[PDB]
């Protein structure tokens, strides 16, 4: 059976924004933006359904000092709360320790 | 890009880095996601959406 | 490289010329060159994350 | 940027792509080479090297 994959992301303009009818809409329709269009394209190429979810603490973050407990967008994946992340997540050596990245789609 | 435009950028870039699609390590989604990203970068859809949103 | 070409897939004969051919047919173990990442080259060889943009 | 300096550049970049170290899909070094390239990029050795030859 097709799983609705648990996509995780974070709200940020113009990447992901609450559409101004969010009080009157339900499902993924509340979300639009560059990253939502990219997620739609990726899912349409891979051929699966998906469900959007939002980061808990609102942070990109890293592993906590002297504890190395992961949190943020990285922590959600490291603890297996979600299937895939589509966010303005910068490629870094510490993040490559634990999660894989695609080839870079934008430079900054 | 947006009003009131009361603020402006200065200077050049200090560095260069990239964004990417990220997946839990070794999951079977990673390689087809990467191939999809490559194909979308070869088709230029990312640039059309960039113009669309900036 | 024996004949001084970056190389690609041939004219639909699906033989590889130049440095990519030297890799695919096992003539050398690792390339260190300005070899551009492309969707056809990813078919047969692995690339690191990029070191430069152009 | 070096003598004879007699041409002139026109226009910007029409696209964006990158280079990468590449190896046959037959060896384990694809991870330590990635970690090496990332380490060199973060330590700024690429900037020292770029500001040595351009
Ligand atoms: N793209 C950055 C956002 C936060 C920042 O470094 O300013 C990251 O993934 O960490
Ligand atoms: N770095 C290029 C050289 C040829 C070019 O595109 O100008 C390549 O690997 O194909």
């Amino acid at each position: 059976e097709q799983k609705t994959v648990v996509v995780t992301t974070i709200l940020e303009s113009p990447y992901v924004m609450m559409k101004k009818n969010h009080e009157m809409l339900e499902g993924n329709e509340r979300y639009e933006g560059y990253c939502v269009d990219l997620a739609a394209e990726i899912a349409k190429h891979c051929g699966f359904k998906y469900k959007l979810t939002i980061v808990g603490d609102g942070k990109y973050g890293a592993r906590d000092a002297d504890t190395k407990i992961w949190n943020g967008m990285v922590g959600e994946l490291v603890y297996g709360k979600a299937d895939i992340a589509i966010a303005p997540l910068t490629i870094t050596l510490v993040r490559e320790e634990v999660i894989d990245f695609s080839k870079p789609f934008m430079s900054l | 890009q947006r009003k009131p435009c009361d603020t402006m950028k200065v200077g050049g870039n200090l560095d260069s880095k990239g964004y990417g699609i990220a997946t839990p390590k070794g999951s079977s989604l990673g390689t087809p996601v990467n191939l999809a990203v490559l194909k979308l970068s070869e088709q230029g859809v990312l640039d059309k959406l960039k113009n669309k949103w900036w």
